[PDB]
């Protein structure tokens, strides 16, 4: 993961971030399908 | 039963800690117990493995 600040809205941000690891759980299942969740 | 039942009469505690290796993860160490470190000697050194 990566949090930056940006300008731009409908189109992705100009530049170059590198992304760091944040967590390695070793849940060792198989995923086929996902999903997101979001807050109304 | 009585509180000082004798042996094959009274209570039998049992814990039956299993040890399993499959695909599941396999979070596995040894018996390898910390010792100091020691600098500007040529030493035969084991960082995380
Ligand atoms: C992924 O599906 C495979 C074979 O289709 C199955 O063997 C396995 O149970 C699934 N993997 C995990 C980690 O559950
Ligand atoms: C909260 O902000 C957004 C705007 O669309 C949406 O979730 C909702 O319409 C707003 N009002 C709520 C959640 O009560």
């Amino acid at each position: 993961s990566k949090h930056t600040p940006i300008n731009l809205v409908r189109d992705l941000p100009q530049g170059f971030s590198a992304l760091e690891p944040l967590v390695d759980l070793p849940i060792g299942i198989n995923i086929t399908r996902f999903q997101t969740l979001l807050a109304l | 039963f009585q509180p000082t039942n004798g042996v094959g009469y009274q209570p039998y505690r049992v814990v039956v800690l299993s040890f399993e290796l499959l695909h599941a993860p396999a979070t596995v160490c040894g018996p390898k117990k910390s010792t100091n470190l020691v600098k500007n000697k040529c030493v035969n050194f084991n960082f995380n493995g």
